[PDB]
C-alpha cells in the first residue's frame, strides 16, 4: 500500500553522494537515521553492510526501493538471497567499474524456478 | 422489458459465481462487479418475503412494475458509468444514499394512497439520474 | 462411505465444475507464462540501461570531485535530510494478479544544496547534480518494472500447484463416488421388478390348474 | 407471548444465514486457498466455530427458558452491521441488537 | 445442391469454432480483467454475443434456406482477418469473408 | 485428561493433510507441522501389530498411558517452543531416540521398572525438558 515512498541506498561513497544529490535518502525525523550506507572499499567491515541490509529490508517497511550494487551485494550473498519478499523490492543494479553481470544478482536466482 | 432483463441480470449472476469459486480469483472487470451487485438486490426485494409479514410480500401488480422498474433503470445507468469512465468503487459509493432507498423499499404496500403507482418509487427515478451523474464525473 | 440415493445430484454439478475450473486455470497459467516470458527479456535489458546511467553519471561526479580540489560527498550527507525525489505505490493489473508499480513524484524539498560557493570550482558541483538528477530518473521508472517481476514469480507458484491440483485428485474422486452410487442405486431397484415377478408366476400357476 | 418473544422467528432465520456461509467459506479455502476468500467470508468462518461452541454446546441437566435463548442470541450474533442484517425487520433488531 | 452451396462445409467449420473459442473467452475475461485481455479474446467475445444474436435469435415466422443462412455467415466472419479464417479454401474466402 | 487431547490431535491431524495434499505444506502454521509429526508417531505405535522380530507383546492400560504421556509431552513443549521462536529442526532432530524408543517400546516385555511405570518412559519425561529450554533461549 501507499506508506512507503522512501528509497534507501547501499552503495560506494562516490555512487551514494550521486544518488543523493538527485535526493532520494534522508535522515529520518521518527528515527534518527540514514537511509543510505555509505561503503568504502577496503576500509569498511563485511559486517556493517549485513546489519545496512537487514535494517532497510526488515526492520523498515517504509522503504519502497533499496538499490544495491551488485559487487556490495556480493559481500553479504546470503543475506541478499535470503530476503526473497517483494516488499520492500530489492534490485541489484551494476556497481561502479562493471558492467551487468548475471552471477551476483539475488532475483534473476529466484526467476530461474518456474516460468 | 423489464422480464428479459431480471432474468438476464440472475442468469449471469450465476456464471459468475461459478467463476469467483473455482478459479479463486484475483479480480473482476469492473463491469461483472455491478451484475453481482444488482442480482443481490433483485434478492431482497423480490425473493425475500415472508408470507406472515403482509409488509413484505404485498404489492398489487403495478407497485410489482415500479419496483422492478427502478431496478432495470439503475442497471442501465451503471452500464454506461464504467464506459465513460468510473471505478466501481466511485459507482457504488456515489450512488449511496439512493442505494439504500431501494433496498429498504422492500417494506412498503400501499398505504399512503388507493394509487399503484406511487409517488415513493417516482421520485425515486429523477434522483438515481442525478446521482448517475455524480459517478460518472 | 456416501448417500446411495441422489449423491447424483451433487456429484454431477461437481464433476463439471472441476473439468470447467480446470480448462480456465490453464488459460489463468497461460497468460501468466505469456507476461512472464516477455517481461525476463526485458528486465536483463533494464539492468543494464540503469548499469550505465549509474555509471556515466557517478564517473562525472568522480572528475568533478577531483578537479575542483576537494571531497564533496561528506558535505551533501550533511545537508540532506528530505528526499527530494519520492515515490507513489500504485496497483497496475498485469494478467489476473494486481502487481506493484511506483512512479515517481518530485516534491520541492530542496533544490540543490547549500554548499556550493567553491569560487571557479563550485560550477563543477552545481552541473553535476543538474547530470545526476536526470540519471536517477531513469533508474527509478526502470527499477519500477524490477518490482512487478518479483510479485509475478511468487503467483506463478501457487497458480502451477492449482493445474496440477485439480486433475490429480478432483476429477477421479468425483468420477469414482458418482459411478459407485449409480450402481448400488439401479440394483435396489431390479431385484424388486424380480421379486413381484417372482410371486406373480406362482400366483399365475395356482389360478390356471384344477 | 410472555416467555418466548416476537423477535423469535426474526432470529432464527438470521442465525441460519450467517451459518450456510460459514460452512461454505470452509469448504472455498480447502481447495483453492484463501483465493476466493475475503473479509465478508472470513467473518462468517469465525461465526461458524463461535456458535458451534457456544451456542449448541450446554448441559444435560441445563434447563434453559425460552427467554434465555433468546438473550443468548443476540450477544453471539454481534459481528456484523445493522445495515448487513435486512432479514430482520430494522423496527425490531434496534430494540434487540 | 442447387438448395445449398459447396461452401455450405466450410463455414459449418469456421463458425462452430470461433463460438467456442467466444464461451472460453467470456470465462477467461471475468478473472484477468479488460485492462488485461488478448486481443483475439475481444475478437471472441463480440463473435458470441453477434452468433447468439442473429444466427440463433430470430423471429416467429422468419425463414431460412442455405443461401439465406450463408449471407449472414460472412458478415459474422468479416470482423476475423483471412489469416484466422484457414479452415476455408482461399478460393471461397477472398469471394465471401 | 490426555483421553481428551488425544482425540483432538487425530481429529486435526486429518484436516491438516487434505491441506498438504492440495495446497501443499507451504499454508501450514508452525504448530500444525507438530500436530502432523505426533501424530504419524501415533499411527505407528499404537495401530501397527505387525513385527519387524517378534509380533508385539503384551501392553497393558498402564502401559499404553505411558506412551500416551511422551506423545502428549512432546507436543506440548514443541508448541511452546515455536511461539516462542524456534526452529522446527531443532526440535525433531533433538527428540530423536526418545521417538525409536516408544516405537520398540511394545515388543520389548512389559515390566522394565514396573509395569505401572517403566523406567524406559519415565527417563524420556526428562529428556524433553532439557530440550524444551535449550531450545527457548
Amino acid at each position: 500500500a501507499e506508506k512507503r515512498t522512501l528509497i534507501a541506498v547501499i552503495a560506494d561513497e562516490d555512487t551514494t553522494t550521486g544518488l543523493l544529490l538527485a535526493g532520494i535518502g534522508q535522515i529520518t525525523p521518527e528515527t534518527q537515521e540514514k537511509n543510505f550506507f555509505v561503503y568504502q572499499e577496503g576500509k569498511t567491515t563485511k559486517e556493517e553492510i549485513t546489519d545496512k541490509f537487514n535494517h532497510f529490508t526488515e526492520e523498515r517497511d517504509d522503504i519502497a526501493i533499496l538499490l544495491i550494487n551488485q559487487h556490495i551485494a556480493e559481500n553479504i550473498r546470503a543475506r541478499v538471497d535470503s530476503f526473497t519478499n517483494a516488499f520492500p523490492a530489492i534490485l541489484e543494479i551494476p556497481s561502479k567499474d562493471h558492467p551487468y553481470d548475471p552471477e551476483k544478482d539475488s532475483v534473476l536466482k529466484r526467476v530461474r524456478k518456474l516460468f | 422489458v423489464l422480464r428479459d432483463r431480471m432474468k438476464e441480470i440472475l442468469s449471469n449472476a450465476e456464471e459468475l459465481e461459478q467463476v469467483v469459486q473455482l478459479v479463486g480469483k484475483s479480480a473482476l472487470s469492473d463491469s461483472d462487479k455491478i451484475t453481482l451487485d444488482v442480482a443481490t438486490l433483485i434478492k431482497e426485494d423480490f425473493l425475500q418475503q415472508n408470507g406472515y409479514s403482509t409488509y413484505d410480500a404485498f404489492c398489487p401488480i403495478w407497485k410489482t412494475f415500479d419496483m422492478m422498474r427502478a431496478f432495470i433503470s439503475y442497471h442501465d445507468e451503471a452500464q454506461k458509468a464504467v464506459a465513460n469512465g468510473a471505478n466501481w468503487s466511485k459507482l457504488a459509493d456515489s450512488t449511496g444514499d439512493v442505494k439504500h432507498a431501494v433496498s429498504s423499499s422492500k417494506f412498503f404496500e400501499p398505504s399512503r394512497g388507493e394509487k399503484e403507482v406511487h409517488g415513493e418509487f417516482e421520485k425515486l427515478l429523477s434522483t438515481m439520474q442525478e446521482r448517475f451523474a455524480e459517478s460518472t464525473d | 462411505v456416501f448417500p446411495t440415493r441422489m449423491t447424483l445430484g451433487l456429484m454431477k454439478t461437481k464433476l463439471k465444475g472441476a473439468n470447467q475450473g480446470y480448462s480456465l486455470l490453464k488459460r489463468k497459467s497461460e497468460a501468466l507464462t505469456k507476461r512472464f516470458r516477455d517481461i525476463t527479456k526485458r528486465i536483463d535489458d533494464a539492468k543494464q540501461k540503469m548499469g550505465r546511467v549509474m555509471q556515466t553519471a557517478a564517473f562525472s561526479l568522480a572528475e568533478v570531485s577531483y578537479a575542483t580540489g576537494e571531497n564533496i560527498g561528506y558535505q551533501v550527507q550533511e545537508s540532506v535530510s528530505t528526499a527530494r525525489f519520492k515515490v507513489r505505490a500504485r496497483q497496475e493489473n498485469v494478467s489476473g494478479v494486481y502487481l506493484s508499480q511506483f512512479e515517481s513524484y518530485i516534491d520541492p524539498e530542496i533544490n540543490d544544496f547549500r554548499l556550493t560557493g567553491l569560487g571557479r570550482g563550485g560550477q563543477q558541483v552545481q552541473r553535476a547534480k543538474e547530470i545526476y538528477s536526470r540519471a536517477v530518473e531513469t533508474l527509478v521508472e526502470l527499477a519500477s518494472l524490477q518490482t512487478a517481476f518479483i510479485i509475478l514469480d511468487e503467483v506463478i507458484k501457487v497458480t502451477n500447484r492449482r493445474v496440477n491440483a485439480i486433475e490429480h485428485v478432483i476429477i477421479p474422486r468425483t468420477e469414482n463416488t458418482i459411478a459407485y452410487i449409480n450402481s448400488e442405486l439401479d440394483e435396489l431397484d431390479r431385484e424388486e421388478f424380480y421379486r413381484l415377478k417372482k410371486v406373480q408366476e406362482k400366483k399365475q400357476n395356482e389360478t390356471a390348474k384344477l | 407471548e410472555g416467555m418466548t418473544r416476537k423477535d423469535h422467528g426474526d432470529v432464527s432465520n438470521q442465525l441460519y444465514a450467517k451459518y450456510a456461509i460459514g460452512k461454505d467459506a470452509a469448504a472455498m479455502k480447502a481447495v483453492v486457498g484463501e483465493e476466493a476468500l475475503s473479509i465478508e467470508d472470513k467473518l462468517s468462518l469465525e461465526f461458524l466455530e463461535k456458535f458451534e461452541k457456544t451456542f449448541i454446546t450446554q448441559g444435560a441437566y441445563e434447563d434453559r427458558t425460552v427467554f434465555e435463548s433468546l438473550d443468548q442470541a443476540w450477544s453471539l450474533l454481534r459481528i456484523y452491521p445493522k445495515e448487513m442484517l435486512n432479514r430482520i425487520s430494522p423496527k425490531i433488531l434496534d430494540e434487540f441488537y
